[PDB]
């Protein structure tokens, strides 16, 4: 009858839900996920009003609405900031025994993201701050691995160093920024690396602090 | 008249209307140029460039359509007149004058025409809900743009947006600009109105790639030239639509603006690509022409094709507050962002205070209620009264600043950002106090 | 009843936070009175006596502020409330610098950094604040650098998995723990409507009415200590007395949890209940006598109002004296020293 | 003005109007 038909439709809806859930977390695309979630909602609306009055249909419809509600958190979770350590923080706080390689969208959907919005948001703010730190360290490594001393010929006698102001500005800026990193609330994992860079930066500064001096004197003295 | 004959060559049914239409155009243009002068507002500049933009708009609206009646041609004439003349106007009486005279000029030069069919109060055009740039009703546009705002909440910015009448009108104006040949826009208006937000929203909505200049401490003209090289290389060679958005944070340097004017006017910057850069530009232009299906070989023809692609692909969106040369005003289509009206404030309040309870079943409607929103439902509910009070609070800040200015004191501007801040504070405080009392209970 | 009242209370409080803050004390009071009159005209229920400072703060935060260098004035407490519940980064307009020192003390545990717009190293420090998530107090905002517009407007672009903000030519990774406090020491400064939209103004400037209120409060504290205590009781009755009452209620519930034999070992536990009842009666009495005490304190305040107006006029004459000669530089603290000499260590009053 | 800020506008308006009245409008070359 009508109940048997709505039971059959319900099973078909759950088939689409389960096929959606079996998608591995690595290949989950949040935009296409939203597109498909909407399409599933449209299918529900297509059902006749008499079949829409059933409690199970309403439960599925509000569940799928919840999936689209936490879809935002799905884009926010499927980010490059989350790494493995922040996924380990969710792992620990969500008291769920997930496998990262075997992680699928279904496991995250079963966990109430709407109820645990605060947990996810907190982890994501930590991820944002620490990724800011990590990308600043990446900028330091890039600039100080590709930076070359500018040499200009000096009266066909030696190639002296030009660009002292630019080099000193860069060194001072990076030293100040590493010192500020040392005051960051997220300066826990990037401690050692920062320390090492600080040391290198200091040495650089120190070296050039004498180098220019020597150069200047030598120039004057040869004149 | 020559331009209109060339344009109406597509639809033979409107050929006999080439001579009258032009006259109407000319008359209205002259009227506006007499009525609105630069002494009132510095951007009230009119030139034959506006008439060319008028002809181009009618041409773009008539090109894909196989046939039109005379009423349709008059309707698109009025639409382009509104988009080119009424949009720049600051005060309400000027807009009313322009709207009334458009009808007078149309009928005067187009007698025996069904005014109702050729002229409805919400003249509206968009191809978002169809395949051609056909007239479209207000309601389905509102629904479609609300759906697209819901989409735009997830992708890109997450802060909510309210689609009231002014926002939707400006969205349609920016869309029209983004679908015009060398259509460059100048959003001039008060701070916090939503110029950047709506420009970026429409650019995302139409698929344009937003590119913004990043000026710095002693920004060099060579850096601006390199940025232009990249932008034009993407627009012309790569056939990529770009919304070149510029704000007063970098518009204030007129040295870059006067070089921007060449691209705004002609669609190219001669001397930008030279030597090796010109050779690579020609190579990539040849590759793009072959990809599109043109075997153009000569460098001059390749540069002409590149200029055409930049014309049809690159759109510049300037954003400023009410210095700027009148040439820049005349090169860009002018749009005005006024401070949010009472209806806009009421709509923003109702949308942003919808999650609140704000519902007292025993609320009593006070006789002679102080009303600031004229179209507020009578009798009001508790939520309607709350939003009315919010609008009144914003209006009282405006009146207080006016009184302080009259007395001679120093005053600060109350932008719509203040209203958004007030509504957000109301939401936070209401939820916080309710939560505190519920846990106490 | 407080359910019935919260809608109007929160509307008024949010309007006060978002809109007031640049205006002086009388102008804020005029705005609040206009809003209250409108809400009353529309039958929107709200408490007739909205104590904004006690509605938007608790005793703990106020005591912590007083531990910092926040002067104990109504204007300063309201300004601190705005500096707490702000959605837009505030612009402080103190002419003296007490508010800046208050901000430094409040965010000392968060490693707040003080910078100036005149400093050439400003932008760099700002970048660090944007990237590493540290509070930053930028002074000399009268020379505001428009490069801060994206930061104040929170215009962020979420490319990749990194959230960016365009500062100068460089895209800085914005950190969740970033907050910036703009500041200036010039009371007579005009800002573009752009900056006015991107910041919320918090004015600490001492005007005629602010100093008049300060002097009236100090007269009441010095010469009518009973009326000052009663007025403080009115301010505390807006939630502080009920807060301590419900804290004692929680303590009584905790003591009533451990009830096994020891409830009737002496059967004299009722004492604690009596204590609560006593204080309940006390606060109930303070609720019942509220109108009478309001009338009493208003009459006593009208008694000393002319002296307060005289003090305000005297101080502003002193301040304006600098136009006669360049040596006539008299600070507000100098007038306050004169005024405390007149009040407390006055041998004529003995 | 700075001693007492609140009357000054009306007085200044009257004074400037009187000054405009006394001062001749134009001087011939
Ligand atoms: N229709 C709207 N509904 C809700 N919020 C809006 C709307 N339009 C703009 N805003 C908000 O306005 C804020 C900032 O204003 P913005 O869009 O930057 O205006 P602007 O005209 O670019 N200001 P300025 O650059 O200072 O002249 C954002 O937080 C937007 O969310
Ligand atoms: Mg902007």
């Amino acid at each position: 009858q009508d109940l048997k038909g709505v039971w059959s439709e319900l099973s078909k809806i759950w088939e689409q839900i389960d096929q959606m859930k079996e998608q591995p977390w690595v290949s989950v695309q949040p935009r296409k996920l939203r597109q498909n979630l909407d399409g599933l909602l449209n299918q529900l609306k297509n059902f006749p009003a008499r079949l829409r009055q059933y409690a199970s249909y309403e439960f599925v419809q509000r569940l799928l609405k919840g999936y689209l509600k936490i879809n935002m958190l799905v884009i926010e979770l499927k980010s490059e900031a989350l790494k493995d350590r922040h996924w380990k923080q969710l792992m620990k706080r969500l008291h769920v025994n997930w496998v990262v390689s075997e992680l699928t969208l279904g496991q995250i959907w079963d966990v109430d993201l709407q109820k645990n919005e605060a947990v996810v948001k907190d982890v994501l703010l930590v991820a944002q701050g620490e990724m800011a730190l990590e990308e600043f360290l990446k900028q330091i490594r890039e600039v100080w691995n590709t930076y070359e001393l500018d040499l200009v010929n000096y009266q066909n006698k030696c190639r002296l160093i030009r660009g002292w102001d630019d080099l000193f500005n860069k060194v001072k800026e990076h030293i100040n920024s590493v010192s500020a990193m040392k005051l960051s609330p997220y300066y826990k994992v990037f401690e050692e690396d920062a320390l090492s860079w600080e040391d290198k930066l200091n040495r650089i500064m120190a070296l050039f602090d004498v180098w220019i001096d020597v150069q200047r004197r030598w120039v004057y003295l040869e004149g | 008249g020559t331009f209109n004959r060339a344009m109406l060559r597509l639809v033979p049914s409107l050929r006999t209307y080439a001579e009258p239409l032009t006259a109407a155009m000319v008359e209205f243009y002259t009227m506006s140029q007499e009525r609105f002068t630069q002494d009132t507002q510095p951007h009230y500049i009119y030139s034959p460039r506006e008439m060319t933009r008028w002809v181009r708009g009618i041409f773009e609206a008539l090109r894909p359509l196989e046939t039109l009646p005379v009423e349709g041609l008059i309707r698109i004439w009025a639409h382009e007149a509104l988009r080119l003349f009424q949009d720049r106007l600051v005060e309400d009486e000027e807009r009313r004058w322009t709207d009334e005279n458009i009808d007078l000029v149309a009928l005067k030069h187009f007698p025996n025409i069904d005014k109702e069919k050729a002229m409805s109060r919400p003249i509206l055009y968009s191809n978002w809900l169809s395949k051609d740039y056909i007239p479209v009703d207000q309601e389905e546009l509102r629904d479609y743009v609300k759906a697209r705002l819901k989409v735009f909440y997830e992708e890109e910015l997450d802060v909510p947006l309210v689609l009231f009448n002014e926002v939707l009108d400006h969205v349609l104006r920016i869309d029209r600009i983004f679908r015009q040949p060398q259509g460059h826009l100048l959003l001039i208006g008060v701070s916090g109105a939503g110029k950047t937000t709506l420009s970026r929203f429409v650019a995302w909505m139409n698929g344009l790639s937003v590119y913004q200049i990043k000026v710095h401490r002693k920004y060099t003209g060579e850096d601006f030239d390199e940025d232009l090289r990249t932008v034009l290389r993407r627009s012309g060679c790569k056939n990529e639509k770009i919304a070149f958005i510029m704000d007063e944070s970098n518009v204030l340097d007129s040295g870059f603006l006067e070089r921007m004017n060449t691209l705004l006017a002609n669609g190219e910057v001669p001397g930008l690509f030279e030597g090796d850069e010109y050779a690579t530009l020609m190579t990539q232009c040849k590759e793009g022409a072959q990809k599109e299906g043109l075997m153009l070989d000569s460098h001059e023809e390749l540069y002409k094709w590149f200029t055409s692609q930049v014309i049809r692909n690159l759109h510049v969106v300037f954003t400023m507050n009410p210095a700027t040369s009148p040439a820049l005003f005349n090169r860009c289509v002018l749009n005005w962002f006024g401070d949010w009206s009472t209806e806009a404030l009421y709509q923003v309040g109702k949308e942003f205070t919808s999650k609140m309870d704000l519902e007292k079943p025993n609320y009593v409607v006070p006789d002679y209620m102080p009303v600031v929103y004229d179209k507020l439902p009578q009798p009001p509910s508790h939520r309607e009264a709350i939003v009315n009070s919010c609008v009144f609070v914003h209006q009282t800040l405006h009146q207080a600043n006016a009184r302080l200015a009259k007395r001679g004191g120093r005053t600060m501007a109350i932008t719509p950002r203040h209203y958004l801040d007030f509504i957000n504070h109301y939401a936070n405080l209401f939820h916080e106090k309710r939560s505190e009392l519920e846990e106490q209970q | 009843n407080q359910m019935s009242t919260i809608a109007g209370d929160c509307l008024l409080s949010a309007a006060f936070i978002a809109y007031a803050g640049y205006f002086d004390q009388q102008m804020r009071q005029n705005l609040f009175t206009t809003w209250s009159h409108h809400l009353q005209q529309a039958n929107i229920q709200f408490r007739t006596d909205i104590a904004r400072t006690e509605y938007l703060s608790n005793a703990d935060e106020r005591l912590r502020w007083q531990a910092s260098s926040l002067p104990a004035d109504d204007l300063c407490t309201e300004n601190a409330i705005m500096l707490k519940r702000f959605n837009r980064y505030p612009l402080i307009i103190d002419p003296s610098g007490q508010a800046t020192e208050f901000i430094m003390n409040e965010y000392k545990d968060r490693k707040i950094t003080r910078t100036s717009f005149l400093d050439d190293a400003f932008r760099k420090n700002l970048e660090s604040a944007l990237r590493f998530g540290n509070p930053l107090l930028v002074q000399d905002v009268e020379s505001y650098d428009p490069v801060l517009n994206p930061v104040l407007n929170r215009e962020v672009r979420r490319t990749g998995g990194r959230v960016l903000i365009t500062l100068g030519d460089q895209d800085i990774d914005l950190s969740p723990s970033f907050v910036i406090f703009l500041s200036t020491r010039d009371p007579t400064v005009e800002f573009p409507p752009d900056l006015c939209s991107r910041v919320t103004f918090v004015n600490f400037t001492v005007t005629r009415s602010s100093l008049q209120s300060q002097c009236l409060n100090e007269v009441l504290k010095a010469e009518r200590p009973d009326v000052d205590e009663k007025r403080s009781d009115l301010l505390k009755l807006q939630g502080e007395f009920q807060l301590r009452l419900r804290q004692l209620e929680k303590s009584l519930l905790q003591a009533l949890n451990e009830v096994k034999g020891r409830i009737l070992d002496d059967d004299t536990i009722i004492t604690t209940l009596e204590n609560l009842k006593r204080e309940a009666a006390e606060v109930t009495r303070k609720v019942e006598e509220t109108d009478i005490v309001m009338q009493e304190v208003e009459t006593v305040s009208q008694q000393y109002l002319p002296l307060s107006t005289a003090c305000s006029s005297i101080y502003f004459t002193m301040e304006s004296l600098k136009q006669i000669h360049f040596l006539y530089q008299y600070s507000l603290q100098f007038f306050l020293d004169i005024y405390h000499n007149v009040l407390y260590e006055n041998p004529n009053l003995k | 003005m700075l001693e007492d800020e609140d009357a000054w506008m009306r007085t200044l308006h009257t004074t400037a109007s009187n000054w405009l009245h006394l001062i001749p409008q134009t001087l011939s070359h």
